[PDB]
Order: C-alpha cells, then structure tokens, then sequence
C-alpha cells in the first residue's frame, strides 16, 4: 500500500486509564496532548453532548494533524469524521455560512440496517395476473422461483428492457432491478445480434444479506432539497439546470430533524454524532466565527476540532483586530484548548525510525543519527522527506540499506527552504540577467 | 470508458450487483426519510408546523409530492395541462357583493387571483 | 433523540413573577441578571400585546454575561404562540441575494398571519371500485371501524384512474379540492407481493369515521406568502432557499391582501420577534436599511446583542460604541448585562451540572467555581463534562477534586493559552509569516 | 442450438458459405476447402445434413 | 503534421542513465543542469514506484535556466503510461468554481484508475449483405464476411440489421464489430471492390483485406482519473462537463463515495491505482488560501506527487502584505524540497543553441554559432534562440543556403534584446507613458 505523511499513526496510544504511553501506536511524546485527545474521544463516543469546541494549538510540525487523525482512528469507521481546511469554506456557489452548515451536518451520521432480499436469475416467465401484477419466473443453476410483482416494480422491470431469457437482478425489498444481460443459452438465437450474452447465475437464485447502511443528515438535506440523479434528467443541459448548491433554509433542516426522529423512535435508524475537523482554522474569517457561535448552540451539532499554528495574528476580514491563534477572543472562550509542544532531539530520532520502517527504508544507525541532525537543525518535516530519495540513491548505488553516503547525496540533491533562501539572498542582487525576480 | 465504471457500479446512483448502496439509498432518501411524501407531509399540516401553508396554496399533497420529485421539464409538461381559473374569477367575481371571492384552498395564490393582465 | 445537551438547554424561561415582572433570583434556569431580565420581561409584554411596532432593543455586555441566555429565555417564555426568528448577522451576506433583501426576509419571517379553518376530509382503505363503462361508478372504502359505498362522478373516476388507485390503497379525498392522494397500502396487504416498488409505503388503516371534519388553526409568516407568490410553485423555495430578490410589488400586494383579511376577520396578524445575534457584524449599508425597516406598521420587534466596546463599524473606518452607528443607536434602547459574582457562578455551574447529569462533589463545585471566577464561566462549564469523562475512566461515581484538577491541567483556558502563545513567539507563525522550525 | 466444428467437434464460431461446414479456426477452414471432391458431404452426413 | 516546432520541441527526455541515474552532459536534448537533472531523475523513480504519496518538489532558479525544460523532460520520460497534469497557477482563479475546488480537481486528475477489459471483436471484409424488409424493414438478413484466411456467413438479428442499415454497410466495406455491444465501425474500403464505389470521389483511400481470425478477443486497457469518476457522477450526463468544463463545485460526499469505491476495486483486484504527478508552473501565483489547502491535500493516500517551478526571490506572497523566499510561505516551504537550477556556461549555451538550430531547419555557419553564443552570454539564451529563426528568414530572403554572420547581425540590429529595450525606454522616457501617466507628444 501507499505511504502518506501520517500513515504510521494508528491511534493515540493510550493506556486503559487513558494515560499516554511514551511511545505507542506510532506516536512519540505529546503525552499531554494525546491524553487530552483521549478525553475528546470519550466526549465523542459518549453521544450525549452537542457542539463542544476544541482547539489544537502549536507550531507547524508539532503533530496537530497527527493528533486529529489519531482521534479519527480511535473513533473508528462507524462515527463520521469530516476533515476540512478553513480555506475550503470560500465557495463561489453559496454563502460561507451554508458551507459551514453543510459540513456540520456531514459530521452527524445516521445508521440503518437493511435485510437486502436479492433475486438474480434467468427470466423463465413474465405472466400478467391482474386486470399490473405479474408473475416473474427466475432460474439459476440451482433451481427456479416465482415472484408476484407489485405493479410498480413491474414497470421498473419493463423500463429495463427485460424479456424471457434475459438475466436480471432484483432487490425485492428496495424495488431496484437491473438487466444483467441475455443468458448465453440463447447465444445462438442468431449468428450475429447486438446483444450481451452472459452465463446463467451459478449460485442460489435468492440471497438474503444483512447490510449496515450509513447516511448523514447532509445526504438528507440534499435529497430533500432537489430531485436527484435519474430523477433530474434535464440537468444534463448544464447552465441553469446544473445541480447547484443552494442556501438551504432552516425550515428544511427542521423537517429533516422531525422525519429522522420518527425513524429513530421506530428503531429503524440509529443516530451517530461525529466530528467536524477544521484544519488551518486561522483561514476562517470573522464572519465564519460569528456563525460558529450560533451553529454551536443548536441542540444537534457535532463536536468541532480546530487546529491553528498562528501566534498573535490579525483576524481575517477584521484587520483592526489581532488575537492569539488568529482566533477572535470572543470565540476562544468557547474552546477547550490543547497545546502541542516542539520535539527534542531524541524524540526526533524515534520519529525518524518509525517513519523509515513505515516507508520500508532500512537504515544504518549512522544514517539515523545523520538524518536526525537535520531535524534538530533544520526541521523534522525535512528529515522525513530525505528518507525516500536516499533509499532510491542507495539501490542505484547497489546497496541493500541506506547509509551515510546516500543521506549526504540526498541532502545535496534536495535543499531545504533555509539553504535555498541563502541562495536567493546571494543571487537576487540585481535586475540583471541571472537574478531572481524580487 | 470501461464497463466497470460506466455499467458495473462505478456509477453511484445506479443499483446492481457491486453497488449495494444505491438501491437502499434511493428508497430511503426519496421515500422513507423524505419530507415531501404524503405520509410525512400529513404529519406537519397543522398549527405552526412546516406544511401548515399547504392548505392554501391550491395544491394537493399528491401534487406537492410530484413537484418535489419530478424535474423542471416534467413539471413544465404537467403545467401545460392546467387552467388559469383564478384569473377567470377576476373577470366574474367582480361586484362588491362578489366580495372578491377566492377558493379558500387557493387563498394564498394572491398574485394570480389579482393582476391586470387577465382584465386587459 | 436528536436533541442532545447544548449550552442553553437548561434555559426554560425568563424566570419572572408574571403578574409583576419581578425576576426571581434563580428560576427557569436563569440565575442573576435581574435588571436585564426585568427589562426583557417588559419587552415580552410589548411583544405579547403586539400593539407596538418596530422597537429595537440591544442587549449589551461582556462575553459570557447571558446575552444569548436571556434572548433564549424570551423565546422559551414567549412560546410558539408567536414567531421568534433567530438570525446570526453573518447570515445576511448571501450570494443568492442582496443584504437588504436578506433582511427584508428576516423581518417578514417574524410576522405571523393566523387563520382558523374547517377542513372536511375522507380517508380510508379502498375495498373495491366499480365502473359503468356504458360514465359513473362506485367506491367502497373502509376504516377499522366503518365502511361505506360512495357514488363517484366521472371526473373522480378519471382522477382515480390517472392516480392508479386499487384495492388495499389508503387514499384521502379533500372534499374542498376534490383531489385524491394515495397515502400508501395497508399493512394487511404486505402479503400480496414478493417484490415491492421503490415508491410503495405501508400504513395502518385509517380509524374512526371516514368523513372526518376538523377545526384547524394555521399560522403562516408574511415571508412564506412572499415565497409562495414569487413563482408558480414557489412553495418549493421555502425549503431549498432559491428565492432571488423578490420584487417589491409582490410584497406590497401581499401586505394589502393581509390587511383585507384582518379587516374582514378572516385572519389575525401575529407580530413577533427578530433576534439579530452579534449584530456588530452588520455593515453601514445594513444599518441604513434597518433604520427604515423599523419605521413600518408591519415591523416586528427587533432584539439584538453585542459584546463590542468602541469598535470600527464595518463598511467604514471610524469607530463607535458597540460597533454600531450613532444614527442607529438613536433608534435603540439598551439593556446592559453584567459579570457574575461567585455565588451566581456557583448556581449556574450547578444548573449546568444538573442538565449534564453530573454528580459534583461539594469540593469539586467549590474549586470549579473558583476556576470560573479566575478563568471565565464558559471554561468552567466546559470542565464539568470533561471531569465526568475523566472520572468515568477511574470508574468513579462522583466527580472529585482530582477530576477537576486533571481537567484543568489537560485543557488550557484562554488566558493560559495566550500566555503559551507569548512564550512560543518564535515557534508559532507571527503576523509577518516568520517562524523557525529548529529545536 | 449450440454450434460445433464439423471436423474436430470443438465449438465453431464460423459457418463456411461454400462447403456449409461449421469450423473452429483458420487452420480447419484451410483443411475444409482443400478436401477431396466427395469429403465435404461426408462431414455433413455425420450431422445427417445433405445437399444432393 | 499538426504539431509545429515550439520552444521545448527538442526535449525528448531527461538524458539520464537508467542504471545509475547519472546524467549525461548532453543527451535526449538536455544540456548541463546535471545536479538538477539527477534530482529530477530520483523524483521520476519515486513517481514510477508509486509507493510515496504527496511529496512536493520545487524547482527554483532564475529565468531561462531550464526549469520548464526539466519539467518537459520528466513528462517525456514518464510517457503516456502515467497521468501528468500541467497546471499554470493562473488557471486556479476560475469564475466557474472556487480556487480550492479547482485545486481539488487538479489533484484528482493526477491519480489514475487502471482497468483491463476484454471484448470479442469481429473484423473482416464484407463479401455480401442481403436484407428482407417484409415492408416495415429488418425482418431477417445474412452477412457474408471474410479475411485473407477465412470466410463465414452470419444470420443476423434485427437489431444488427438496424446497425448495418444505419452505418450503410455494403459489399467491399471493411468493418469491425464490437459484438459485446454491436456498434460497427467502418475501418475502410477494400481495393478489390474499388469500382463498386461509384459515389466515392478520386480522393478516396482503399485498404487491403484483414488478416487471420474473423473473431478475436481484443484486450483494452483503460486509465480513468478520479476526477473523471467524480464528474461522471455529478449529473445525468456529467461526463460532458469533462469537455465543456461547466462542472460546479462537486460535492465532497460524491468524492468520498468514489474513494471508498476505488479502494474496494483495488482490494478486489478489479482495478489498479496509478498515482501520477501534478506540475504547477509559476507556483508563486497561488495565494495564501491555496497554500493552506495544498498543505493538507498532500496528506491523502490519493495525493499525487507535486512539482512546482518559481523564478522569484524574496517576494510578496499573494493575498498577504509580507514577503517570503520564492514568494511562498514558510508554512508551506517546510513540506517542500527545493531543486535549484543555475545559469549556463558558454559551452552549454553553444550546445543548446546548436540543438535548437538542429531542431529547427537551420544550417548555421561556425562563425554565426560563435556570434550567437556571445549574444547568448550577453543577452540571454532565449534571445539568441529567437535570433536563429530570424537569421534563417533573412538568409532565405537573400536566397542564401547557410545562416552567416551577416544574417545574425541583421537580426541583432532589427530586434532588441531586453537590456537594449530597457535602455530604449530609459532614453525615451518623456515620449513613453510613465508611472505617473505623464507623456509629451511633441517633437
Ligand atoms: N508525536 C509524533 N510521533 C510520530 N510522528 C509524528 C508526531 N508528531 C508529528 N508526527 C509526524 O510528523 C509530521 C509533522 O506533523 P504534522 O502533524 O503534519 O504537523 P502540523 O502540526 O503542522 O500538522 C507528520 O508526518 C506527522 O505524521
Ligand atoms: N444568567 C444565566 N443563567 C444560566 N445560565 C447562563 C446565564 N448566563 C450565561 N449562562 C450560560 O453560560 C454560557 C454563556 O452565556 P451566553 O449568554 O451564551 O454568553 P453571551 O453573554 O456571550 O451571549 C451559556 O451556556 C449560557 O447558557
Ligand atoms: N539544459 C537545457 N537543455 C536544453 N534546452 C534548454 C535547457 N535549458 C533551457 N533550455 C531551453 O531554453 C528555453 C528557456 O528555458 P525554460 O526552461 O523555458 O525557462 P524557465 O527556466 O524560465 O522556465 C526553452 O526553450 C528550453 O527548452
């Protein structure tokens, strides 16, 4: 499988008491921030609280996004985890507050369990039995079955171009059906026909499957606001017919809450409140934070995790105002704040070894030490980038493992931003022929 | 395009083997958990609930349900089969004793029950 | 259910002795703020009487002083008898429409039109249909309790045919419209079929008499009547948004007709509240519109809240109090909220601990009250739920002092966070983009 | 009816216009048109087909 | 053909030893830049192995130092087998969609899904068709078809008769039939039937008869990007928006479904994922909102490798009022490695001008090449390369067989270089419109 930046992070690495192990689940250090994220995981899995806000704060490369993605994995696949950057709010298609509101609802999940009643077979019979109800006979290699058809699923089967000898799939509970093809027992009806001959199904003609199905409250928004998919055929024209996002009213979201609650009372649906993660939260403007004050007050609302790396910085859209994190102080009162601290040299050596064995790079310990020096003196994020080039260099040098020579060559082929800033300084001297453009 | 994408469930909306989500999601989002279905509307038809107005906009629960599910072309064809009778009432129910009569089930259709065009 | 525990879930009303408007110190969830609650109670009396149009009231005060809590308390104690539109000022900046249009909508959402109606409706399960294609015919229909045969006119047979009605369908007939609706099929017919169409729904059979007749009360805002009249099926826009900038001659004609419905007693007008939260995010162009909008016979009462000191007005570059134009403040009366004393904090933390169903020890509540005094109410409130989750990891039954203390060290308050930022100046990105990633 | 090669009995995609024999591939088509003057009719006679 | 000679037409690859990644001093059209070409060769190894996700490489250097040349070298050495997306940063500023949507689409174009599908296909020359119309048409019909190796009759079903009559198939037509769907494509016309084609003008081309089996299981390999799957699923004929370009801001739950669906196809073995590369030329034209998006878009397992080029010194970041190296925020440059390109020596200028002269149709005398090399040192490599075309056109007008010094000197006199044109505006300052808008029209 592929290897992205955080793929070594498997979870928060907490004890049963919720205390962080000094190195576990791919983390090193940040024990205080991992413990605080462990309590946020409990806050999410204990379904009862709406709209609690959390801030991750600390320098670039201190692991704020490792922590948010470790939460997402302690939280499992069941619970919605909805990551965005604050930069993504600026749609050209709806106002910013609708984009936030949609992402609030993407973070709240609704789980249904269907028993899917699937029939798949060669059509043996299509007989009318009403003044309009059919009997359809279906065949597989293992037997036949006859189905009484509702007049409306019959028309669905009739809009598919189904005939006797075709192979069809039916979801008898959901009312979906598909023409799979014509059975290849008919393949010699003619020597050429424009037809897709398929073998008869070799399994049971009827199959019953338990499927746990997830949707979100935003999927319900979208489905109730406009005709969707094969309903909206004229959408193919584009221009005014495009399925544009629209500024969905609270009246709609209020009816969705009512209708969803009905299916929760009946036990058909299970509510699952989840997380909205807003990385680069300093990119939100003052009008976004103002809306988040209202949006976090509603009794259905996800837990919201912000991340910021700004010090005292101007609030976007309100140039007169400077505050810590770039978060207006008005909003900052609502948040539980976790600080993430800088790493030490030995912690960097540990993260380097974890990343190497995740990328499949084998290192000499001298190569480990030399790489770790670049994390201390330049950046942790620069250490990790060097490992993959040095692995390539080593193998074309014929070596079985990365060694100091392959690190040293990688350092020279691939500069950091500090050394390249020295080049820009020494060379942007003039408006002459070889200068960088300032 | 390969038939894996164009036919065998690389299209999210089309149900079949290898697209087990789409048939469920079609039924539940358009019918079961759908606000415009007549059984759901009929729960909200009263008081200050969200379909309270439907009593006065000259449309049935069936018509509200059709207009929410058919696209604007199909709705425009259905609109061809209909008559400007509220504009005809402006011609007929005219004297002070006619009291500008309007069907109470069409009470909110103000701007078509009265406009200059029909008189002209 | 869907209603999880939010920050204002404990606020259940304004907490005043309704005959005299004197606030009881702690009731209906509201603690303290008696002067502001009495002013809010007088505002409720203006709202409930409805005779006064277009007063504007600003609730001003520091953060976490109950400005939202008091406005929520008014919503709870005004009750669903009256419209209460809640608008964050950020919502006015639509792409679909003008700022002033977006405000014209929010104003009209806050005026109700109330109509009382007798509807006569037949609902039942279809037993059979007979047609004499010699047109005429007969419908047989049942409840659980009654059954009848009805003579159908030709147009009813056409409509029954076009709507594909068959035995075992639950149908309704609106006698006023003369229009059918297939509601579904009875659960008794679930055995008819091995496969069902996607659109089919099962129902319990109707119950009681067939031809029910009911007295119904309908409350509809002026904004809903705008959107309905904007275009041929405008009632769809009530949900999707999508109104555009509704042309003013529509609104004028609606206002004229609603005045006739009142004059004729067909309807009553129910003026309500628009609450504009964090109103300082509006700009100079908005405030200039609101000046005229308040001066109207169909204006709601407008309530608004601000926490700004002297601050720059948006859309210009001079400052003013509350962040608002003096031209606008000349139209506004002002209610000021205050910081809380330790005994008021102790009560609010207790109200929150009850709502969150957390058992604080007395020493935990004492420490948590000191934290609320030193670090602010919202921060101490956030530590209640946090301490419960930490206590549960101990399998403890009550939140102890150590659970509050561990919550305190794990989660920084704003002041401690600002210190951390100042002590980390060179490792965080400053306002000039400079940062050093080195150890 | 499924189609089989007259020479080898393997499945036959093809029917020769000339000999009316069904055949599997280009190799057997080469054989079929190089048959002696009476042999195509013997391959038909195993199907009980005749053209006389 | 259609493809004319452009600035980069001489670049055929990176010019690097496949065994050691050592760059050769000149090959495949690239001269010098050896340290930079070695680093670009290591990046090609990362791309072709697919293992690593979301690396961002910056090519930093002065203008005309081969930053685009190296980018063309990488594209040419990956070939058609890998998604390569060439974005100018100016393109992100759409009116159709937000900047971050446009950046999502660019990332999604740069991951491929590779799918292998068989069809039986029938290909041959039509010997005969007969059709019976009774009179409503298409009642029955027979096709006779051959290769050089084989001949067959087919009984036709009525929808194949509709296909045949739609595509007006006649005797002598060489056709292919995709019998899994029954589209028929007329590959051409046989020469052996040329006189049957009385309606075809003399410009008509003719083929030889097809070869081998009339029916073959052809295997097709498709690569479809994640962006194409996204756009297909956006509306009833969403694929049309891959051409007209009027995609809206495609909703992220569609993309999340597709990400799940493709991971399913990967684990089932129905498809393979082919990570490509996104090239962002003039990355300094992105703003602070783009960079904070790109930060985290790189963290996905479905991130391509990204390659970026900048001419800029310490320069103002767009959308803010402060300056940073390369014009890029340090917040972003932490997740980037920089490859630096240098100015050329005179023998490298000589070689590049020679290659440019041989890619163009230009016979160049040794003294003209020496003069153009000196102009290159003094006026820059682009100006000297532009003079090659000019001198050829001057030489041709005087009917000369070679470009001589005389022709280069006409070119140098007629067309100013940037340094001479800068001097011209400084000496002509009162007659040109200045930054205060002032100008004097008088003599
Ligand atoms: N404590 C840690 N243990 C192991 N890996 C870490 C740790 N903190 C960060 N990383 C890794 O180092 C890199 C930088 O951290 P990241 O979370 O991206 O920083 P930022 O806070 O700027 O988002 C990422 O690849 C991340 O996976
Ligand atoms: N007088 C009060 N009684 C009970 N709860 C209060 C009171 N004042 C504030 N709170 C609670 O404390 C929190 C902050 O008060 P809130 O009114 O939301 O802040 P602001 O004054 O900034 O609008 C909310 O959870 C609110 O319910
Ligand atoms: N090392 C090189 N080898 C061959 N051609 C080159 C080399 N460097 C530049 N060129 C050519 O010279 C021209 C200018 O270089 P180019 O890469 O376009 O400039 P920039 O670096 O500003 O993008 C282009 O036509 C390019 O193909």
């Amino acid at each position: 499988h592929r290897t992205a930046a955080h793929t070594h992070i498997k979870g928060l690495g907490l004890n049963s008491s919720g205390i962080a192990e000094k190195q576990a689940a791919g983390f090193v250090g940040q024990c205080a921030a991992r413990e605080a994220c462990g309590v946020v995981v409990d806050l999410i899995k204990a379904h009862k609280m709406a709209g609690r806000g959390v801030l991750l704060a600390g320098g670039p490369g201190t692991g704020k996004t490792a922590l948010a993605l470790a939460i997402s994995q302690e939280l499992g696949t069941k619970i919605p985890f909805c990551p965005i950057t604050g930069s993504e709010i600026y749609s050209t298609e709806v106002k910013k507050t609708e984009v936030l509101m949609e992402n609030f609802r993407r973070a709240i999940g609704l789980r249904v369990r269907e028993t899917k009643d699937v029939y798949e077979g060669e059509v043996t019979e299509m007989t009318p039995e009403e003044a309009s109800t059919l009997l359809i006979g279906l065949k597989s290699a293992r037997g036949q079955k006859k189905l009484r058809l509702d007049p409306s699923i019959y028309e669905a089967i009739q809009k598919e171009r189904v005939q006797v000898g075709d192979v069809i799939y039916i979801e008898t509970n959901t009312g979906a059906c598909k023409r799979v093809g014509r059975s290849d027992a008919y393949a010699t009806e003619f020597d050429l026909e424009a037809e897709e001959y398929v073998p008869i199904p070799k399994g049971e003609v009827h199959k019953k499957k338990e499927i746990v199905q997830d949707v979100t409250l935003h999927d319900l928004d979208v489905a109730n606001a406009r005709p969707q998919g094969g309903q909206d055929i004229i959408s193919m024209m584009g221009q005014l017919m495009k399925p544009k996002m629209t500024e969905i009213t609270d009246k709609l979201r209020m009816e969705i809450n009512k209708v969803v609650q009905k299916y929760i009372n009946q036990g058909v649906a299970e509510l699952i409140p989840g997380v909205l993660f807003i990385d680069e939260a300093h990119m939100l403007d003052i009008e976004c934070f103002t809306y988040l004050n209202k949006a976090l007050e509603s009794p259905i609302a996800p837990i919201v995790v912000l991340a910021s790396n700004r010090g005292i910085a101007t609030i976007r859209g309100a140039d007169d105002l400077k505050a810590a994190h770039g978060i207006p102080p008005d909003f900052l009162q609502r948040l539980l704040i976790i600080p993430t601290h800088p790493y030490e040299p030995d912690e960097i050596r540990r993260i380097v070894r974890i990343r190497a064995q995740t990328e499949g790079v084998q290192l000499t310990d001298a190569a480990v030490d030399r790489v770790a020096e670049h994390g201390v003196r330049i950046s942790l994020r620069y250490c990790l980038q060097l490992l993959a080039p040095a692995s390539i260099l080593a193998r074309v040098n014929g070596r079985t493992q990365v060694d100091v020579q392959d690190i040293a060559e990688a350092e020279e082929l691939f500069l950091d931003a500090r050394r390249s800033a020295n080049i820009l300084t020494s060379t942007g001297e003039s408006g002459g022929l070889h200068g960088f453009i300032s | 395009l390969p038939r894996l994408i164009w036919c065998d469930g690389g299209r999210l909306d089309k149900p079949g083997p290898g697209n087990l989500v789409a048939g469920f999601r079609s039924k539940y989002l358009n019918h079961m958990m759908n606000i415009w279905t007549p059984e759901n509307i009929r729960s909200s038809l009263e008081g200050i609930e969200n379909f309270t107005w439907l009593r006065f906009v000259d449309t049935s629960l069936q018509e509200a349900y059709r207009a929410s599910h058919t696209d604007v072309f199909a709705r425009a064809v259905d609109l061809a089969s209909k008559q400007n009778r509220l504009g005809h009432m402006q011609i007929v129910y005219d004297e002070p004793e006619d009291k500008k009569w309007t069907p109470v089930h069409a009470l909110f259709q103000i701007c078509e029950r009265e406009n200059p065009k029909a008189v002209a | 259910g869907l209603n999880l525990i939010a920050a204002h879930s404990h606020i259940r009303g304004l907490g005043v002795d309704a005959d005299t408007l004197e606030p009881r110190p702690s009731s209906q969830g509201l603690v303290g703020q008696e002067k502001a609650r009495k002013a809010a109670a007088v505002v409720l009396e203006m709202i409930k009487q409805g005779k006064i149009a277009g007063r504007a009231v600003l609730i001003a005060g520091p953060p976490s002083t109950g400005k939202t809590a008091i406005a929520m308390g008014m919503a709870q104690s005004l009750g669903q008898d009256v419209p209460f539109t809640t608008l964050a000022a950020s919502e006015i900046f639509s792409l679909e429409m003008s700022k002033t249009e977006a405000l014209t909508q929010a104003f009209r959402k806050s005026i109700g039109v109330r109509i009382k109606e007798e509807s006569e409706i037949m609902e039942g399960e279809v037993v059979e249909i007979q047609i004499d294609r010699s047109k005429q015919g007969k419908l047989t229909i049942k409840t659980t309790d009654m059954e009848a045969i009805y003579d159908m006119g030709s147009k009813m047979i056409d409509a029954m045919t076009k709507e594909r009605v068959m035995a075992g369908d639950i149908i309704s007939i609106d006698k006023s419209s003369g229009k059918i609706t297939k509601l579904g099929r009875s659960y008794a017919r679930s055995r008819d079929y091995d496969a069902m169409g996607v659109d089919t729904k099962f129902l319990q059979c109707p119950e009681g008499e067939l031809q029910k007749r009911k007295e119904v009360v309908h409350t509809v805002s002026l904004h809903e009547i705008d959107v309905i009249n904007s275009r041929t099926q405008g009632f769809l826009a009530l949900f999707s948004g999508d109104t555009g900038e509704i042309r003013s001659e529509i609104r004028d004609q609606i206002n004229t007709k609603v005045a006739e419905w009142k004059e004729e007693g067909k309807a009553e007008i129910v003026p309500g509240v628009l609450f504009i939260d964090e109103v300082h995010m509006l700009d100079i162009e908005c405030f200039s519109y609101i000046n005229r909008a308040l001066e109207s016979d169909l204006a709601p009462i407008v309530i608004m809240a601000s926490n700004r000191g002297v601050s720059r007005i948006r859309g210009t570059d001079y400052k003013s109090p509350h962040g608002l134009p003096l031209d606008f403040l000349d139209r506004v009366v002002i209610i000021n909220t205050h910081p809380y004393t330790p005994d008021e904090l102790r009560q609010i933390l207790s109200i929150r601990a009850q709502e969150e169903e957390v058992d604080l020890t007395p020493d935990a509540l004492a420490l948590l009250t000191k934290i609320g005094q030193e670090a602010g109410l919202r921060y101490a409130s956030n530590l209640i739920t946090t301490s419960q989750l930490i206590a549960a990891k101990r399998r403890a039954k009550q939140v102890g002092v150590e659970d509050v203390q561990r919550s305190f060290k794990l989660f920084y308050d704003p002041a401690r966070s600002v210190r951390f930022v100042q002590e980390s100046e060179k490792r965080l990105i400053g306002n000039d983009g400079v940062v050093d990633f080195s150890y | 009816m499924k189609h089989y090669c007259d020479v080898t009995g393997l499945p036959a995609p093809y029917l020769d216009p000339k000999t009316r024999l069904r055949y599997h591939n280009k190799e057997i088509f080469a054989m079929i048109r190089n048959l002696p003057q009476g042999m195509g009719e013997q391959f038909l006679e195993a199907r009980g087909a005749h053209t006389v």
